[PDB]
């Protein structure tokens, strides 16, 4: 719905909405990585063929 | 009267280890820190380390750690200064001095309060 | 000690994991005496464990 | 060599006053009040002179004094005598647990 | 004058312990003003007296 006449000021660098999106995305990624295996035995040494 | 005494003038040859003995005469050897000071002949004083007789714990200066280690035997009132791998740069007089007062609390190990001095010994090597 | 009258703590040695799961290394760390319990039922003086 | 810097000689005549500058930094002189001065006659054992910035033992007169100033504390003599024409070495705690010396200050009295 | 030590324990975490004691060994304590405690413990007495 367009507003017929408005006096307004915008600033995009101080907007808090993007910081909220950042918080949401990282805090949701942390949730998404919870239910999966955390490896841990693979810190064992790897003996890898010395190809040239 | 309290006095600090030492083994007299010393003779060795370079490379040999030396064992300078210090006698605590006329006071409690258990109650005061003892400090060792080097004096190259006619030169300024260099600091070696201390020893706690009642505890037996010691600390040698970083310039000599792993080369100098002091010990004592209260039954003979003797404090020792061990010094191995002797360079000829160790040409010097070695002193035995009475430091601060030992307490169960407090820490006077590092205080420069040397009250009395032993008569010393000039080590002969070249 | 000849009753040093100052608690000495106990200087202990044990094995710890290096940056690989499989290789091990000896370590040391001073611990206060009350947290360290002797292990053997016999009169052994050499071996100890944490109170937990 | 001394970590503490200090002069090697200041000369004159009896009755004067002196200032001899033993210098350190935050780690030895700045952070702590453990500073001392030692008399060293030619060929003699050292004699404790000033202890803990400025206090004096027995057998030591009010002809001598000293005081702290930041990272330099100095030996202030007064009423000079030719009998006291000795070397002088500052001394101070230096952190960890160590003791350090400085200088070669030969007093001279004509 | 205790000094911290860093002992690694598996991936991405460390165990902290006392590594060495600089200087000489001494005893920990608490100091309390003497006559103030004497006066305080008598002052508690003059109030505690009434129910005994
Ligand atoms: C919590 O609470 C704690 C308390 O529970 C508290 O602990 C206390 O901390 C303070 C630190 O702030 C400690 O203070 C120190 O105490 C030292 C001990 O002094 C007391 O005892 C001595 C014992 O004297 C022995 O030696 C004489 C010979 O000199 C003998 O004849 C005596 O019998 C006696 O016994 C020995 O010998 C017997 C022989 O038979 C033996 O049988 C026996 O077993 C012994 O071996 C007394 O002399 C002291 O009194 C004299 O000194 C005071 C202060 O000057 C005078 O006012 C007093 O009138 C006496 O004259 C005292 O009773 C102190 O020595 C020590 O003071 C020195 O060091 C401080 C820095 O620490 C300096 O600032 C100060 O100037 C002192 O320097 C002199 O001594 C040093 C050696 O230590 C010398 O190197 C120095 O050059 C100077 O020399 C003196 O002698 C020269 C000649 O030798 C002379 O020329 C000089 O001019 C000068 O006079 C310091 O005050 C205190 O001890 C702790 N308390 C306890 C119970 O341990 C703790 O801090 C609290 N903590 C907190 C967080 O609150
Ligand atoms: C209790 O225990 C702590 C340690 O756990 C002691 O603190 C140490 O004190 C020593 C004093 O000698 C420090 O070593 C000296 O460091 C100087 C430079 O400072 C370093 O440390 C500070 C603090 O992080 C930094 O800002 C700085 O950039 C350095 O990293 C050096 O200049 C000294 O060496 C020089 O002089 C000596 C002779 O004096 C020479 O032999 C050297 O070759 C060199 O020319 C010296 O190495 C040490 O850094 C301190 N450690 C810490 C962790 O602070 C306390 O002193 C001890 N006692 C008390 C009462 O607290
Ligand atoms: C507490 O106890 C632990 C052990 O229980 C002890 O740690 C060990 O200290 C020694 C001495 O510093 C370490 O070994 C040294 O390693 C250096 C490496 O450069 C060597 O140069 C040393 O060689 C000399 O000293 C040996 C005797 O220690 C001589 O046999 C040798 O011929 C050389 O003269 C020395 O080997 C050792 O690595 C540690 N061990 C561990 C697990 O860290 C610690 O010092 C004790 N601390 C206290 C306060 O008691």
């Amino acid at each position: 719905l367009v507003l017929g006449n408005v006096t307004e000021n915008f600033n995009m660098w101080k907007n808090d909405m993007v910081d909220q999106m950042h918080e949401d995305i990282i805090s949701l990624w942390d949730q998404s990585l919870k239910p999966c295996v955390k490896l841990t035995p693979l810190c064992v040494t790897l003996i890898c063929s010395n190809a040239t | 009267q309290v006095q600090l005494v030492q083994s007299g003038a010393e003779v060795k040859k370079p490379g040999a280890s030396v064992k300078v003995s210090c006698k605590a005469s006329g006071y409690t050897f258990t109650d005061y820190y003892i400090h060792w000071v080097r004096q190259a002949p006619g030169q300024g004083l260099e600091w070696m380390g201390w020893i706690n007789p009642n505890t037996g714990r010691t600390n040698s200066a970083q310039k000599f750690q792993g080369r100098v280690t002091m010990t004592r035997d209260t039954s003979i009132s003797t404090a020792y200064m061990e010094l191995s791998r002797l360079r000829s740069d160790d040409t010097a007089v070695y002193y035995c001095a009475r430091g601060g007062w030992i307490g169960l609390y407090y820490d006077s190990s590092g205080y420069p309060n040397f009250d009395y001095w032993g008569q010393g010994t000039l080590v002969t090597v070249s | 000690v000849k009753n040093g009258t100052v608690e000495e703590m106990k200087n202990c040695s044990f094995n710890t994991t290096t940056e690989i799961r499989d290789k091990e290394k000896k370590e040391y760390a001073l611990f206060y005496k009350p947290d360290i319990v002797p292990l053997s039922e016999t009169n052994n003086t050499s071996e100890y464990r944490l109170i937990n | 060599q001394s970590a503490l810097t200090q002069p090697a000689s200041v000369s004159g005549s009896p009755g004067q006053s002196i200032t001899i500058s033993c210098t350190g930094t935050s780690y030895d002189v700045g952070s702590y009040n453990l500073v001392s001065w030692y008399q060293q006659h030619p060929g003699k054992a050292p004699k404790l002179m000033i202890y803990e910035v400025s206090k004096r033992p027995s057998g030591v007169s009010n002809r001598f004094s000293g005081s702290k100033s930041g990272n330099t504390a100095s030996l202030t003599i007064s009423g000079l005598q030719a009998e006291d024409e000795a070397d002088y070495y500052c001394c101070s705690y230096a952190g960890s647990s160590t003791v350090v010396f400085g200088g070669g200050t030969k007093l001279t009295v004509l | 004058n205790n000094t911290r030590k860093s002992v690694r324990i598996g991936p991405g975490q460390t165990f902290y312990a006392t590594g060495d004691i600089i200087g000489d060994i001494k005893q920990a304590h608490c100091n309390i003003s003497e006559e103030k405690w004497n006066d305080t413990l008598q002052k508690v007495g003059i109030e505690l007296q009434k129910h005994f």
